């Protein structure tokens, strides 16, 4: 995509009542969102090349 | 068949049986007709119907494929994740086969088995007050009227309220 840098992505679950700190003097590619897991359940990542179908 | 009725002695099915899998056609002076055998017809309905869910509750509880994924130097683990649930669903579609040829050859051979009982029923009922034909039939040596049929259907015929009559017409018959 035209360039030869990288960036490379790092996460974590940080969890209630628990605090994340950063440090760098260089380089960093800070968070600005973060995302709230609010509900959980059964899923999946189900791999189509369909799209909606408007149906139940 | 196993059990030689169906398409066996009896050489085929009646088109005009639409009230039960087996039963009886009668013929006397006050005419002729179907009627089902509704006690055998009954119990071998239960069975299959017993047997269907006994197939599926048994594959109640079988493997449940899930996506999984794997990154370009994981191919060893995503290689034996794929042979893992391909494996399962061989197993699980070779019981599903399996077990429905095994279990149709089964059904087929209960149907033959009741036909069977069925005349062997009427057979031990009627002894020698009747004369066995050799193709599911049995001609009477006494006057046999619907009441009577109905005792042989229902497996009261009495034996020695028709023996006297029977033996004269054997003896008639035998005699020439
Ligand atoms: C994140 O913040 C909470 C404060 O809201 C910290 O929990 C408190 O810790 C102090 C001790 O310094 C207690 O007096 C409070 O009772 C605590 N509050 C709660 C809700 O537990 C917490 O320590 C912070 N986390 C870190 C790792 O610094
Ligand atoms: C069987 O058939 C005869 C008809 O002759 C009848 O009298 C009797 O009630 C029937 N019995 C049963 C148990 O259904």
């Amino acid at each position: 995509n035209g360039q030869s840098g990288r960036m490379e992505f790092f996460w974590t679950i940080l969890k209630p009542n628990d605090a994340i700190n950063f440090e760098s003097n260089g380089n960093f590619i800070a968070p600005e969102y973060a995302y709230k897991i609010v509900k959980k359940g059964d899923s999946t990542i189900m791999k189509s090349e369909l799209e909606y179908g408007n149906c139940n | 068949g196993l059990f030689g009725a169906i398409a066996g002695f009896i050489e085929g099915g009646w088109q005009g049986m639409v009230d039960g899998w087996y039963g009886y056609h009668h013929s006397n002076e006050q005419g002729s007709g179907y009627a089902a055998d509704k006690e055998s017809t009954q119990k071998a309905i239960d069975g299959v119907t017993n047997k269907v869910n006994s197939i599926i509750d048994k594959m109640n509880t079988q493997f449940e494929a899930v996506g999984r994924e794997f990154n370009n130097l994981e191919r060893r683990i995503e290689n034996l994740n794929k042979k893992m649930e391909d494996g399962f669903l061989d197993v699980w579609t070779y019981n599903a086969e399996l077990l429905v040829l095994m279990e149709n050859e089964r059904t087929l051979d209960f149907h033959d088995s009741n036909v069977k009982n069925l005349y062997d029923k009427v057979r031990l009922q009627l002894r020698d007050n009747a004369k066995e034909l050799g193709n599911g039939c049995f001609e009477f040596y006494h006057k046999c009227d619907n009441e009577c049929m109905e005792s042989v259907r229902n497996g009261t015929y009495d034996y020695p309220q028709y023996s006297e009559e029977a033996r004269l017409k054997r003896e008639e018959i035998s005699s020439g």
